[PDB]
RNA sequence: AGCGUGUGCCUACCCUACGCCGGCAGGCGCGGGUAACCCGUUGAACCCCAUUCGUGAUGGGGAUCGGGGAUUGCAAUUAUUCCCCAUGAACGAGGAAUUCCCAGUAAGUGCGGGUCAUAAGCUUGCGUUGAUUAAGUCCCUGCCCUUUGUACACACCGCCCGU
RNA sequence: AGGAGUGGAGCCUGCGGCUUAAUUUGACUCAACACGGGAAACCUCACCCGGCCCGGACACGGACAGGAUUGACAGAUUGAUA
């Protein structure tokens, strides 16, 4: 899908630094909730979590209007290295607090 | 502003039935069994009772540690 | 009930086909043999079409193609 | 024989304002105008302008189509030539000074009328 | 554009502003206390939410 | 509260009607007293099911 | 009188007291209520007491139409709804046939909830007034048992004979 | 044994027909027909007429910073400032 870079990094930094990611299934939503004042809307969101699920990078579950997106290992790979992100960067979920 | 009473419980009955819904579909393979939520003015602990806690709790609490994160995000109550 | 075709209307409505220039950037600017630099093309007043952002030189028109401003 | 809108010839209707056209119409009318029209109906009112001020001297002017059922027919339309959409076809119209006050659709039938054949084996 | 006319027509209010929190369904639509639910899901969900039929 | 429903998911058969009902009860206490009492009181009273308010007038 | 509803994650849309303007639908102000707290002592309708009419399709009935006014909406025409003048149809108790009902019941009469931006001739509940008839039967209809006959068992919508 | 009735009138609503570009569709004795909580101006919408959009993930190949592609002012065009 056409959108541009810094909403494709905005997401995946987001991603990168929850580890998981939820959204509603709105594809006339104009903004998405946690993504704000980045002006990323919705369906961005949804079309680049499904193009990461398709690759086998995040998981997906589906609850009664929401989905839900966990991050996997060759996911956290792939994120480093596009993000071109230390390798002492871990996501908040891989953190026993 | 507040809601009223019935409003209140209402929406406690939907979030209760919604909760229980999504996790009888993560966790059916662990034999999820139920959820029991305890309101407390300082924390709102949830309870899952399941056959087996191992698949649940995940290798080093990671699974659980994925849950109690998209619930906040879900239901949108803070942190 | 079964979907029924009645396919015909009009031939083919075509799509735009965005024309392919060859170098686009050289025509802006015209060069002297001393060396030097004129810019052929108007700079936009605007804001963020300030330097490089040059306007389009229509036969009645200038219009900047970022902005969508125009002037005669 | 000269025709007059509630008192009020042709002329002096062309020369009145919005506001005090509000007056002359009906419940409805003053209602519609008095919420304003959108920017369709100003497009439709300019092209409509435009098409009668190419008219030659002799002849009427083009026709202008439009999916526009409820716009109201105003003072200045009296003369132009609208095809109104029925959902199927354009319809031809040529204002007239009497169809000051209603809507472009209610002369742009939209059904035809049934001519009734023999009923069948299911009626009794 | 193509911007201005998607989704452009108004949508505050009617059968179209309205669907099941469930399964997005417009119709059967239970609004009463804020349940915003179709009658199927609210009749599988009731014992859940608290409803008991006692008579 | 009160919620009439068909049964039916479709709309054949008898007419059948499902009546649910949801009951609220309300209790109020009243103490004249300073805050700390109240809420020493108050800590052991939590239990599942009841919501209790406390609030000063 | 009684049962109930009332300011809503997305979600825009709540119930209304009081003052003024208008003849009415309505319009302006200014307050309360997230509710045994405000609407609300829910001044409901039938019913009751007086007035007019007087067996005349009549001051019964209110269908169909004309002209105006106002509200909801982005939009009212194929009339959204509401208000005012005017118009004033069939209908004088209903054939063969057929439905429901045994006491605070049937029927009469209003009021809430659902749908609901606009909104009840439907439904689901609530009160108020309040009876005639019956304390039986297997005649009709239907469903159960027992005995009995069967060449039926896809079970009488069966099986089967002869031109 | 009775009461209120319906079947008759006007009208409101569903079901057949007949018309239509479309008059979307399910259900037909009890156990279909103010039923689908179905009181549809738009949406609902599933039907008809006409016009945009991709919201065709991912893999392989081609093309590509000497530019893959994106959007758009004016005039024409269009029901339309698609
Ligand atoms: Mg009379
Ligand atoms: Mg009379
Ligand atoms: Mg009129
Ligand atoms: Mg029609
Ligand atoms: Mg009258
Ligand atoms: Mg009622
Ligand atoms: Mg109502
Ligand atoms: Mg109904
Ligand atoms: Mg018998
Ligand atoms: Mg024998
Ligand atoms: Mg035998
Ligand atoms: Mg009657
Ligand atoms: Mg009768
Ligand atoms: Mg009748
Ligand atoms: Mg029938
Ligand atoms: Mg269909
Ligand atoms: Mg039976
Ligand atoms: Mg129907
Ligand atoms: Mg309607
Ligand atoms: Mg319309
Ligand atoms: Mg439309
Ligand atoms: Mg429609
Ligand atoms: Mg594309
Ligand atoms: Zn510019
Ligand atoms: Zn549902």
């Amino acid at each position: 899908m056409l959108m541009p870079k810094k909403n494709r990094i905005a997401i995946y930094e987001l991603l990168f630094k929850e580890g998981v990611m939820v959204a509603k299934k709105d594809v006339h939503m104009p903004k998405h909730p946690e993504l704000a004042d980045k002006n990323v809307p919705n369906l961005h969101v949804m079309k680049a979590m499904q193009s990461l699920k398709s690759r086998g990078y995040v998981k997906e579950q589906f609850a009664w209007r929401h989905f839900y997106w966990y991050l996997t290992n060759e996911g956290i790979q792939y994120l480093r290295d596009y993000l071109h992100l230390p390798p002492e960067i871990v996501p908040a979920t891989l953190r026993r607090s | 502003v507040q809601i009223s009473k019935k409003r209140k419980f209402v929406a406690d009955g939907i979030f209760k039935a919604e909760l229980n819904e999504f996790l009888t579909r993560e966790l059916a393979e662990d034999g999820y069994s139920g959820v029991e939520v305890r309101v407390t003015p300082t924390r709102t602990e949830i309870i899952i009772l399941a056959t087996r806690t191992q698949n649940v709790l995940g290798e080093k609490g990671r699974r659980i540690r994925e849950l109690t994160a998209v619930v906040q995000k879900r239901f949108g109550f803070p942190e | 009930k079964k979907r029924k075709k009645k396919s015909c209307t009009t031939p083919k409505k075509n799509k735009h086909k965005r024309k392919k220039v060859k170098l686009a950037v050289l025509k802006y600017y015209k060069v002297d043999e001393n060396g030097k630099i004129s810019r052929l093309r108007r700079e936009c007043p605007s804001d963020e079409c300030g330097a490089g952002v040059f306007m389009a030189s229509h036969f009645d028109r200038h219009y900047c193609g970022k902005c969508c401003l125009t002037y005669c | 024989r000269k025709f007059t809108y509630r008192g009020v010839d042709l002329d002096q209707l062309l020369d009145m304002s919005y506001e005090q056209l509000m007056q002359l119409y009906s419940a409805r009318q003053r209602r519609r105008l008095n919420r304003g029209l959108r920017r369709k109906q100003h497009s439709l009112l300019k092209r409509l302008r435009k098409a009668k001020k190419e008219a030659p001297p002799m002849e009427k002017p083009e026709v202008v189509k439009t999916h526009l059922r409820d716009m109201i027919i105003l003072p200045e339309m009296v003369g132009s030539m609208v095809g109104v959409y029925n959902g199927k076809t354009f319809n031809q119209v040529e204002i007239k000074p009497e169809m000051i006050g209603h809507y472009l659709g209610e002369f742009s039938i939209t059904y035809k009328p049934v001519k009734h054949g023999r009923p069948g084996i299911g009626a009794t | 554009g193509h911007q201005q006319l998607y989704w452009s027509h108004p949508r505050k209010f009617g059968q179209g502003s309205r669907s099941c929190r469930v399964c997005s369904n417009r119709h059967g639509l239970i609004r009463k206390y804020g349940l915003n639910m179709c009658r199927q899901c609210f009749r599988q969900y009731a014992k859940d939410i608290g409803f008991i039929k006692l008579d | 509260l009160r919620i009439t429903t068909r049964k039916t998911p479709c709309g054949e058969g008898s007419k059948t009607w499902d009546r649910f009902q949801m009951r609220i009860h309300k209790r109020l206490i009243d103490l004249h007293s300073p805050s700390e009492i109240v809420k020493q009181i108050t800590s052991i009273s939590i239990e599942p099911g009841v919501e209790v308010e406390v609030t000063i007038a």
